[PDB]
């Protein structure tokens, strides 16, 4: 057996060290660079692997859970060979995949896809916090004091019960100090709103990522994911097991000024009627209201906030009042063009913070009708704007 | 030796199922079921079940529609037997479906390794309150409004296991969908022990 | 006759002797765009000259009038003109109004010479006898058709030219009738221009795998329309493939390893680059056989896939991602039940290029992608000029695509082909449901006025694709006799119908006593006669005379004359 695993490892090593297009060992160079930036991880295109030899790709598809670790081991060996002179250490490398094949709608996923490399997409609803996963362990035997260790993978083990040089039922124990661990996040994904069937709740599903795939996205972000449809025996129905997905790879659907930008702004300044051009440009659909356009420009531009040596600060955020839907469209346009804005006409795991207005900072905060807005009474806005303010409102908008 | 359908009429068994589980009895039941499927036809003479199989393959549906009256029309003995002991004859008729589908669609197992028989027009009907222990262990046609639905989670259709003591592999027992396996014994070493599930060999069915 | 096959090398040597000078380029190659085989031929010639290091210029052209104006702007320095896939039937000397005396130089002595040389590779068939015989400045690389079929035509032409009275009538009328009989016959491409150029290279010994691949592509493109020509040429291309095939067999696949091997090229659409289900769903032959256009055809398609025992889900998966078992046993799968469904004709062995690990491609798929790129690569007179400029840009885009390095462009062309094919299929099914096809008893007229896809159909090749699909479905429909097919497409910007006259065709697989006969296309002659008789504005400028334009209001009167025409 182990011979066949070694053969697969050798095949993957050959793929990495040999797969060449035109005149570039794309994967060799990519690995070398990723090492050069200490990013011990490789990304592989499925199509490329198939092109090199269909057999390896098919074997991977058959038993991803075991094939993948072998491929990562091959990556590690290649990295050692290309980055450290032989006869003259590196961590296990993360392997990243990109099938780019036909997707499977979240709802469609079922028993058929179990243990199969799945390819799909959605919008991430939430992101957990990273946790420890023990890649390597340091293990002491409780009574005979026999040293040992375990190298665990994040696929498909438990502390051995036997002495291995009666000593006890589980004489082994963990030495956290010598042991080594990695990061592991947990993400939850909902089907695309469009993908949701007629008048049906959007389905949701949970994942886990680790190594460099950690912290690659944030909640409320459309994304396409590749992973193995996986099932785990949740402690929380007879023979019912909780289904999840192991994230093989991620692609972002949605995914500072350079010389050109500053040049353009300088030229804009060169224009004498630049201010007039602006005023003409704000909400062109809202004809007239010239003073309104001027005030919009001023508010968008804010002011020279100054802090005196004594400490007392000079506010720079201007606040403008307007008095049907014409103003609604105006504020909508303002928020659209505003670098940051908060539009709301007054309608507005153990943690509580301030109201919506509190979260607003910088940018702008718009309200269609104060005469309609009375939530939290005016005094909250009074303070939040006059003073720009445990319960302190450290905002400036 | 196999038995005649009239011979099947003589249950001559401790229980209806006891009669069905009889090997030659099972052979006779399967033969009669296949005969019905291929032969029973609408008044038009077209094999309604033939067209049903055609569509089943075409749509790749894994469930075969079946009308109870049709069997009541012909081979009604089997209708009564199924009513008494639905599970056994359901299994047998599902295998009959295997055979009926494959002949018209050879190698359909690729598309669906299995099929599911869907009886329809079951004459007897009871309300939830009408239900009685007498009704238990038998098919019942009932109506209502679904109150709450759970998400479709996978369930272990077939399960092997691994005795912690030795437990290289344990039989791929079929999970009943209502209780756990609890073999509480090991063939490799005759005793109890932690029988770790064999992830290598296991079939998963959608559950809800 | 003028330049027979045997003397292609001699003509090429003459071209060198005339225009070979590193000092300046005296060779100009006029090429009629919107023709795959023409593009392949031009690329082959370009490579040849690159080997010979003779500076030259490439001139894409779309219409006869464009060719006329381009010749008007020509410079005397140029002495060699290469016309690719255009001008064979027209009297170029007359059309370009070339006076022999204007160009005559160094005539001497029983000899003649001129300052310029017009070489024609337009292998349609109805060769302009004046070009063949009357003209000398005109040079036509004939495939021997003249010396094998037009010998009586040559005799009649030379007799009529000789005539310069009962006997006079008794001879002149017969010769005129002979010439007219050689005329009044519809056009039908005789042979691949790419094939002729490949033969010339063989004469020059320049043959290499790349040239053979180009010739294969040109012939494969020609196949769809003139399947008989492709059948005739296929053995020769296979022979050349074996001839250039390397000795090494089953050599370990390496990035540098490049092969051009013959193996089953199933008559489907983008099989390697589209799901089996999709390939079947858009294979013109498949839809024609199963009438997939109707929903019952889709039902039968599902039934057929079930018969295959292939999970439909799998059939819709990306071809590159098929399971190895199916990806390899598909041969047996097709061997079984294809006849049961009557689709056995789909099985076809064909050339399939491949390179390194990047993947493989069938000549059919490659030419399909090339056509897609040619079509969607990107004041009324200005609008037409801009449209033809887009077409020329697509021509050059395809030229670039020919290079292997630009695999990205080929992939883009593949996606464009998929999109265009699906759009064509949707339009065709809508048409058939609409029953827009009208049995006029002289043709099955089907005029198009619906908005969607009309913009695309302004391209002659797009209209040709739609009409080809329609003709496939009709010919497979035994009820329909081989009536001439007429297609028109109004352009709102120009308010003109893109009239296209599409010849019928016997079922692809059909190869009985009939089908052997070539159904010539009289659409062009009928259109020209009606246009001369009438005055409805039209555009015969397009090199493919079968395709012409007409005002939105000039259409129906022109159609009325067309059904009135007895020429069809
Ligand atoms: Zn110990
Ligand atoms: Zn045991």
């Amino acid at each position: 057996n182990d011979d066949d695993n070694t053969e697969i490892i050798k095949s993957f090593k050959n793929f990495i060290l040999e797969f060449r297009l035109d005149s570039q060992f794309i994967y060799r160079d990519q690995l070398r660079n990723n090492i050069l930036v200490k990013n011990y991880s490789l990304t592989v295109n499925m199509e490329h692997l198939i092109g090199y030899n269909e057999d390896i790709y098919k074997k991977l598809s058959d038993e991803p859970s075991d094939i993948i670790p072998l491929f990562e081991t091959a990556i590690t060996q290649v990295a050692k060979r290309i980055s450290i002179l032989s006869r003259a250490s590196l961590p296990t490398f993360q392997l990243i995949l990109n099938s780019n094949a036909n997707q499977i709608p979240l709802r469609d996923l079922d028993s058929e896809h179990v243990s199969k490399i799945v390819r799909l997409s959605g919008i991430i609803i939430s992101t957990s916090v990273l946790s420890s996963r023990a890649t390597y362990l340091s293990i002491m035997c409780r009574n005979c004091r026999h040293t040992t260790s375990i190298t665990i993978n994040n696929f498909n083990v438990s502390l051995p019960r036997s002495c291995l040089s009666n000593c006890g039922p589980d004489p082994y124990i963990i030495i956290h100090e010598s042991s080594k661990f990695i990061d592991q996040q947990f993400l939850k994904l909902q089907e695309i709103p469009e993908l949701v069937p007629v008048g049906e709740m959007p389905r949701n599903l949970t994942m886990t990522c680790d190594r460099y795939l950690t912290n690659k996205v944030i909640p409320g972000t459309r994304v396409t994911i590749v992973g193995i449809y996986s099932i785990y025996n949740s402690k929380n129905g007879v023979a019912i097991r909780t289904p999840y997905i192991k994230i093989l790879g991620i692609q972002s659907d949605v995914e500072m000024f350079t010389e050109e930008e500053e040049e353009e702004f300088l030229q804009l300044s060169r224009n004498p009627k630049l201010y007039e051009i602006l005023t003409n440009s704000i909400a062109p659909s809202i004809f007239g209201n010239e003073d309104i356009k001027k005030a919009i420009v001023c508010l968008l531009m804010g002011g020279s906030k100054k802090i005196l040596p004594d400490g007392m600060r000079l506010r720079g955020d201007i606040n403008v009042l307007l008095l049907g839907t014409a103003k609604s469209q105006l504020l909508k346009f303002v928020e659209k063009v505003s670098p940051i804005a908060v539009y709301t006409s007054g309608k507005g795991e153990f943690y509580l913070e301030g109201g919506a207005m509190v979260l607003a900072d910088g940018g702008v905060v718009c309200i269609d009708e104060f005469d309609k807005m009375r939530d939290e009474d005016r005094v909250a806005i009074h303070e939040a704007m006059e003073q720009q303010t445990t319960t302190v409102l450290n905002s400036r908008t | 030796e196999e038995l005649t359908l009239e011979s099947l009429s003589n249950v001559k068994a401790n229980s209806y199922s006891e009669w069905i589980t009889q090997p030659n009895v099972s052979r006779t039941i399967a033969r009669e079921l296949k005969s019905f499927l291929l032969e029973y036809t609408d008044e038009t003479g077209r094999s309604v079940y033939g067209a049903r199989i055609r569509t089943l393959g075409e749509m790749n549906s894994e469930s075969l529609e079946v009308n109870y009256r049709h069997l009541a029309e012909s081979k009604a003995i089997l209708a009564l037997f199924l009513a008494k002991c639905p599970e056994e004859m359901l299994k047998i008729f599902d295998l009959v479906a295997m055979e009926a589908t494959e002949l018209h669609y050879p190698d359909y197992a690729r598309i669906h390794s299995e099929i599911h028989v869907r009886i329809s027009d079951f004459p007897t009907i009871y309300s939830l309150r009408e239900l009685r222990e007498s009704n238990l262990s038998s098919l019942v046609r009932v109506t209502g409004v679904v109150t709450r639905r759970t998400g479709v989670f996978p369930q272990l259709k077939y399960v092997k296991f691994n005795c912690l003591k030795c437990g290289s592999i344990l039989g791929p027992f079929f999970q009943d969908s209502n209780e756990e396996i609890r073999i509480s014994f090991c063939t490799n070493c005759k005793s109890k022990g932690p029988f770790r599930v064999n992830g290598e060999k296991t079939v998963y069915r959608n559950y809800q | 006759m003028y330049y027979g096959i045997s003397q292609f090398s001699e003509a090429y040597n003459k071209i060198l002797r005339n225009s070979s000078s590193h000092s300046s380029c005296q060779l100009v190659i006029f090429v009629s765009c919107l023709n795959i085989d023409a593009l392949c031929a031009t690329k082959m010639l370009s490579l040849l000259f690159k080997k010979q290091l003779v500076q030259s210029q490439i001139v894409p052209i779309f219409g006869y009038s464009e060719l006329r104006r381009h010749y008007s702007q020509l410079d005397d320095n140029i002495n060699s003109l290469l016309l690719v896939g255009f001008g064979g039937v027209i009297d170029l000397e007359a059309f370009l109004e070339i006076d022999p005396q204007e160009y005559v130089i160094d005539t001497d002595s029983g000899e003649q010479s001129f300052r310029r040389d017009i070489y024609v590779l337009d292998a349609h068939r109805p060769w302009n006898l004046d070009n063949i015989f009357g003209s000398q400045i005109i040079q036509c690389f004939d495939d021997g058709t003249v010396d094998d079929t037009l010998g009586e035509q040559k005799e009649a032409y030379y007799k009529l030219l000789e005539l310069d009275r009962k006997q006079r009538k008794k001879q002149i009328h017969e010769y005129e009738g002979v010439l007219e009989e050689y005329y009044s016959q519809g056009t039908t491409v005789v042979n691949s221009i790419s094939a002729q150029i490949y033969s010339l290279l063989s004469a020059i010994g320049e043959t290499n795998l790349s040239n053979l691949w180009l010739n294969i592509l040109g012939t494969t493109s020609l196949d769809i329309a003139y399947a008989q020509v492709y059948n005739r040429l296929y053995p020769l291309l296979q022979d050349e493939v074996k001839r250039l095939t390397p000795s090494s067999r089953n050599s370990v696949k390496t990035p540098d390893t490049l092969t051009l091997n013959i193996q089953p090229d199933y008559y489907l659409f983008l099989l390697r680059h589209s799901s089996l289900y999709d390939s079947f769903y858009y294979s013109n032959y498949v839809n024609a056989k199963l009438s997939l256009w109707n929903e019952n055809g889709k039902k039968r398609l599902h039934k057929m896939f079930a018969r295959m025992g292939i999970p439909l889900s799998t059939a819709q998966e990306t071809w590159l991602y098929m399971d190895h078992s199916i990806k390899r046993e598909l041969g047996i799968i097709f061997d079984k039940n294809l006849d049961r469904y009557g689709l056995q004709d789909i099985i076809r062995d064909g050339f399939v290029r491949t390179l390194g690990y990047r993947g493989s491609i069938s000549a059919s798929e490659f030419v399909e992608a090339l056509t897609a790129l040619l079509e969607v690569g990107n004041n009324s007179a200005q609008k037409l000029t801009n449209l033809r400029k887009r077409w020329v840009s697509n021509f050059w885009l395809s030229w670039d695509a020919l290079d292997d390095r630009k695999v990205e462009l080929l992939n883009r062309g593949i996606q464009l082909a998929q999109d265009l094919q699906r759009a064509i299929f949707n339009t065709g099914v809508a048409i058939l449901e609409k029953k827009l096809i009208k049995h006029l008893r002289i043709y099955r007229l089907c005029v198009l006025q619906d908005g969607p896809d009309l913009d695309l159909y302004r391209n002659p090749l797009t209209l040709l694709r739609l009409g080809n699909w329609l003709i496939e479905c009709c010919a497979e429909s035994e009820d329909k006799q081989l009536l001439p097919m007429v297609l028109a497409s109004i352009d709102e910007n120009t308010d003109t119908y893109l009239v296209a006259g599409l010849t019928p065709r016997y079922p692809r697989g059909l190869d009985t006593i009939h089908t052997k006969k070539p159904i010539l296309n009289n659409f062009s002659m009928a259109f020209q006669q009606i246009t001369a008789e009438t005055d409805a504005k039209v555009r015969i400028d397009n090199f493919e005379s079968s395709i012409i334009e007409i005002r939105r209001e000039d259409l129906s009167p022109f159609l009325e004359k067309l059904t009135l025409s007895g020429l069809l």
